[PDB]
RNA sequence: CCCACCAAUUUUUAUAAUAAAAAUAACGUGCAGUAAUUAAUAUAUUUAUAAAAAUAUAUU
RNA sequence: UAAAUUAUGGUCAAUUGUUAGUAUUCAUAUUAAUUUUUUUAAAUGUUUUAUCAUUUUAUAAAGGUUUAUUUUUGAAAGAUUUUUUGUAUAAAAUUUUAGGAAUAGUUAAUAAUAAUUUAUAAUUUUGAUUAGAUUGUUUUGUUAAUGCUAUUAGAUGGGUGUGGAAAAAUAAAAAAAA
């Protein structure tokens, strides 16, 4: 993982990976629970 | 207003807009002064007896 | 009149039209308007273009005129475009300001 | 890298054109009959001075 | 006039004697009506050996047609095992890890077409003792194999270590798997449903050059 | 739409059209009609000549 | 007899209707660390 | 043999007794063709070589 | 990843010398250690640093070439201007 | 442990640091 | 030797271009990213950009491509891709025309599974047949909007 | 690939398919790297070539004649700058080094 | 072993009269865990130059 | 609850080194790259003509484009003649951002080229529009790896309406009518 991609930390680059899972819930819950 | 309203699908299911919860009773309490009892009647969750 | 033709390439509208069938759903009133009010309309610019000619000349000459004069009367590839804001949104904003958005429709 | 290496006898004792399997290419019906009008053309170029 | 039979209970005539409850177990009822249907005038009665319901549904086999016999339509509801969220094959393999860490004799397992092809596999490749109530459609009963104290069976995988991603095996797949680790591998057995309905392992798929769809490994 | 019912779909076609040849059958010849013309073609638009 | 029923209320979910919705089961999917290879990245485990 | 150490659920990972110890369980938890083909009831050279008469071997008897 | 900040990806950084003075290193051990206050444009941009000064007090120098570090004893600084 | 007593804390803090600003409002 | 599509690829490549792009482009350079606007002041009201960020549509980790194999390919014999579609009318708002949403494949290599996504066309009746609910087969045509 | 590639599904694993996909997929599509065979000529251009289509080579008796390798101190790319060669093409490009050796 | 303020520099977000966090060997105040001086913890409420507690439940 | 059927009348093993192919060193990398003791070489006048003219000489302005951009064609090739000769443009899938919301010269129909009309129009939480970043579709690096990490396919409305086709005012190894 490039340190340079979202953020410096590895949670931050596995939920950008998260949001774009196929899974509809996964990705749902991962692009909406922190800007909750 | 629910009688009249000037939008179509005035509820909605997203994630940070859900105002479904946002029309029990309980939230109309607060301006049950200036309420209109068949309004809330017609429109309104989880009513009392 | 469900089916298509597949040798012809006909819709099941075509297939009904041949057969003679009429698969039309029941209409409401604001379709049946659309389908009426083509030949009202028809009929009052017919009339409108018999009855007054100095009227109907002056809005032809300048619909013409500015028919004519319009920078992109040409029939390029650009004007050629089904959907000119989104084929070439680079030029939006910079360039042309004719159009806010990129995207109209389900494109 | 693979200095000495070697295929099957089929591949040298097949016979031409003993590979191509029967596939179905469907086209559009206007796609038809512009290829049949086309071919036609063609077959009917007269032959003049060039053909 | 016509009415659709929709689902597989209604295709089948179940006959929903349950009142209000479609979802009930029936084959006992239906066991014991086929009981009360045969005959005890020469009545010769039906012997108890799982029989079929066509004449050419008989086995190839000379040998395994002597334990079937042709029985008209009380065929069927055959078996006394009952059905024991995840696949059947990961609940078979489950079962079968769980019991062989128990030492238990048998294990009862869903008899579904997967589970019943992958236990033949496993018996004719040594890893299984024998099996139980086999024409069973509901389940049936696999008999573990030990052989001084431990068991033959040391680790039984499903495909879907998941239970919810299923995977589809090319023959280069399948090579691979015969040829794991820079060896030739008959020794850990791995199990693919091909596009045939056959339940085959990787040494014939290699052999017959296909693939399918991988269920589990044991070794 | 979902593509493992399509074995299923094609048994109850199969089904439905069996049902239809052998209750409704045919109720004798009728006179082809001469197909008409197709708007709908495929590729880019053709000039008017 | 009768059905007095409203679809308008049961759209709406009036008196309050609770579905019990999963939990963590359908938001969990596990390390996305490697590929999903299939009997998983360590097929059998011995304690 | 190819053999891989991964400590890092250990709470001291920087431990040789931890590496020695399940080096020496993995090397115990295995067992051999001779003892795996004795419990299969199989021959053990019919397990790892590929000769066209082994396939006999993997079927069942009839 | 977070060291390094104000490098901005270079494997070194020219900057120039404003203040210098002296910091206690990290407990227990004790001394005062030579740290230089830096400045430097980038795409017209000020920013200012502060680096470890382990150069020899040679020339009258205005200018230092900075590189990364590492040792955990200063809490503020990682950056070292090279030799 | 200690992280959470001391995250209890500085709610704490903040709590009473808010209560202050609204007496001031008051 | 068997050689691989690559091998083929780098073929045309050099048939169409002197050579092959065989350079050795430098992916570990140091890609920085600096700040201009305030913590949380970003000037958008939908995504805010905070680092560095993927390029490319098919370059996207993780890889999303298309799946060709579905009940469309398993039905019809496409004469190109996308020509044939089955779906559900989903609006009969606008005159002679039909909203038909249908589904695709996408296939997702890293996590080894495909997904139905869903996209809406403007299918054509001329005798205002459809009616919403209604399971079509739409076929591509001219450019008749 | 899609367009202007031959390749039609993953070479090892695959998400699950349906129908004629998955027989295609398992059984029939080609399959260059498969060693006891070549991929089969359609009917009947398949029986008359039952006894070639195995193996690839009977000799088995093969003598190596071409430069042993380096074992020391095993250099790992050769990309020479040639003149006269007509397959640099192919030499170019990664491959993977597994054989006899 | 060991908590909060005060004192003392300073650092970041911010330039809004903002506001907030955090790093810190010797000060001055109050007394804070380690079966530990007091059943424990949590939520909510209240007082004092803003430390410590009190009050009221829930949990174990 | 089938109860121990009996010339045991053929034992003599295995190995001959021959193959159905992703295989794993926690990192110090006999992995890739930038960084120290300062790497070089080629140029700039297209030509022809019926002479203040006419004829032949068509994508590397780079910009900031994620539902996106895709195209040779009436010239040439080209042939003892039509009579122009001559269907180029259009679709499907894949499309970025820690702190996620509305968008709009709008959708369809039309006897309407160049819409005075009709409609309960269109886009979007399955992630739109605006704003930021970035030349889109097996080419680089690395690994046991369907992982991670690169990449100038150099592509488009007011400057002349010429031309078959604008791309037409830096260059970019190119033979242009004896
Ligand atoms: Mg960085
Ligand atoms: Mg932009
Ligand atoms: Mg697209
Ligand atoms: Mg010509
Ligand atoms: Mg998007």
């Amino acid at each position: 993982i490039a340190h340079w991609y979202c953020g410096h930390k590895f949670r931050h680059r596995f939920m950008r990976d998260k949001r774009f899972h196929p899974s509809l819930q996964a990705s749902h819950d991962a692009r909406n629970r922190f800007s909750k | 207003d629910p009688d009249r309203p000037h939008i179509k699908h005035i509820y909605n299911q997203t994630a940070l807009a859900r105002n479904l919860r946002y029309a029990r009773y309980g939230y109309f309490k607060r301006d049950m002064h200036l309420l209109d009892v068949d309004k809330l009647v017609r429109h309104a969750r989880l009513l009392p007896t | 009149g469900l089916n298509g033709c597949v040798e012809t390439g006909r819709s099941r509208s075509e297939v009904a039209r041949d057969l003679g069938l009429s698969y039309t759903r029941p209409l409401h009133e604001n379709e049946k308007k659309q389908l009426s009010h083509q030949a009202v309309y028809y009929e009052r610019l017919a009339k409108f273009k018999m009855e007054q000619p100095e009227a109907a000349r002056a809005m032809e000459r300048e619909r013409f005129v500015r028919k004519f004069s319009g920078m992109f009367v040409k029939m390029d590839i650009r004007s050629g475009a089904p959907d000119f804001p989104s084929t070439y949104r680079r030029l939006l904003g910079t360039k042309v300001v004719r159009w806010a958005s990129k995207r109209h429709g389900p494109n | 890298f693979r200095g000495a290496d070697t295929y099957s006898v089929k591949y040298c004792e097949q016979g031409r054109y003993e590979y191509q399997r029967y596939l179905m290419i469907n086209r559009f019906p206007s796609e038809y009959k512009k290829h049949f009008l086309s071919f036609l053309s063609n077959i009917r170029m007269s032959s003049g001075s060039a053909t | 006039g016509h009415r659709l039979l929709h689902g597989k209970r209604e295709r089948e005539g179940s006959l929903f004697a349950v009142a209000n409850d479609v979802k009930r177990d029936e084959r006992l009822l239906r066991q014991q009506l086929n009981a009360l249907l045969e005959e005890e005038v020469p009545q010769t009665p039906l012997v108890d050996l799982p029989g079929v319901e066509r004449r050419r549904d008989l086995p190839a086999d000379p040998i395994t047609r002597l334990f079937f016999q042709h029985k008209g339509d009380h065929a069927l509801y055959y078996g006394t095992y009952d059905k024991p969220l995840y696949t059947p094959i990961y609940d078979f393999c489950h079962r079968i890890r769980e019991a062989t860490e128990q030492r238990k004799r048998f294990v009862v397992v869903p008899s579904t077409i997967e589970t019943r092809g992958c236990a033949r596999v496993m018996h004719d490749h040594g890893l299984v003792a024998g099996f139980r109530d086999f024409h069973n459609d509901r389940a049936f009963a696999v008999e573990l194999k030990y052989f001084q104290g431990d068991s033959t069976i040391n680790v039984i995988e499903p495909c879907s270590y998941d239970g919810r991603t299923e995977f589809e095996w090319s023959p280069k797949m399948m090579r691979r798997l015969l040829n794991t680790h820079g060896i030739h591998n008959r020794l850990v057995v791995y199990i693919c449903r091909t596009a045939d309905n056959r339940i085959i392992d990787h040494i014939h798929a290699v052999k017959e050059n296909i693939g399918g769809r991988g269920l589990m490994m044991v070794h | 739409l979902k593509a493992g019912l399509l074995g299923h779909y094609q048994q109850e076609a199969f089904e439905a059209r069996k049902r239809f040849e052998e209750s409704t059958t045919y109720p004798g010849p009728i006179r082809a009609a001469t197909p008409g013309d197709t708007r709908f073609y495929s590729g880019s638009l053709e000039s008017i000549l | 007899t009768e059905w007095k029923l409203s679809p308008r209320d049961i759209v709406l979910r009036r008196f309050g209707q609770h579905t019990k919705p999963p939990g963590k089961a359908a938001l969990d999917v596990g390390s996305m660390r490697g590929s999903v290879i299939p009997f998983g990245r360590s097929p059998g485990e011995q304690l | 043999a190819g053999c891989r150490i991964n400590l890092k659920a250990t709470n001291n990972p920087k431990s040789p007794t931890h590496t020695v110890e399940g080096v020496f369980e993995a090397v115990k938890a295995l067992r051999s063709v001779s003892e795996i083909a004795a419990s299969r009831g199989k021959v053990p050279h019919s397990l790892i070589y590929n000769i066209y008469p082994y396939l006999e071997e993997i079927r069942r008897r009839k | 990843f977070l060291r390094m900040w104000f490098l901005y990806g270079c494997c070194l950084r020219f900057v120039l010398f404003v203040l210098c003075y002296y910091m206690s290193p990290r407990l227990p051990s004790s001394g005062n250690r030579r740290v230089l206050y830096a400045v430097f444009y980038l795409y017209n941009f000020v920013w200012m640093l502060r680096c470890f000064f382990c150069c020899f007090i040679g020339l009258v120098m205005s200018l230092f070439i900075i590189e990364g570090g590492g040792f955990v004893d200063l809490p503020g600084v990682k950056y070292y201007t090279r030799i | 442990r200690w992280l959470a007593r001391r995250f209890q804390m500085k709610k704490h803090r903040i709590i009473k640091r808010f209560r202050f600003r609204r007496y001031k409002l008051a | 030797p068997w050689w691989n599509f690559q091998t083929e690829h780098r073929q045309r490549c050099v048939l169409m271009y002197g050579g092959a792009r065989t350079k050795n482009t430098h992916n570990a350079n140091h890609r920085v990213f600096i700040k201009k606007y305030k913590r949380n002041a970003f000037p958008n009201r939908t995504r805010h950009h905070w680092a560095v960020s993927m390029t490319g549509v098919l370059s996207q980790r993780p890889r999303r491509m298309p799946w060709p194999y579905d009940l469309t390919s398993l039905i019809f014999n496409q004469p190109r891709q996308g020509s044939d579609k089955i779906g559900y009318v989903v609006g009969t708002s606008m005159l002679k025309t039909a909203v038909v949403a249908t589904n695709h494949m996408v296939y997702y290599p890293k996590f080894n599974q495909r997904v139905s996504r869903t996209k809406r066309f403007f299918a054509h009746d001329e005798d205002l047949a459809c009616v919403e609910g209604d399971l079509v087969h739409i076929k591509q045509c001219r450019k008749i909007s | 690939g899609g367009p202007g590639s031959p390749v039609r599904g993953p070479g090892y694993y695959a998400p699950p398919m349906e129908g004629e996909h998955q027989r295609g997929y398992t059984a029939e599509w080609r399959d260059l790297r498969n060693p006891m065979r070549p991929p089969e000529f359609p009917t009947p251009w398949e029986r008359k070539y039952r006894q070639y289509a195995r193996g690839q080579h009977p000799s088995y008796d093969m003598v190596y004649a071409g430069p042993m390798p380096e074992i020391f101190p095993m250099r790992r790319d050769f990309r020479k700058p040639t003149r006269w060669d007509f397959h640099d093409i192919e030499k170019q490009g990664k491959y993977r080094t597994s054989g006899p050796y």
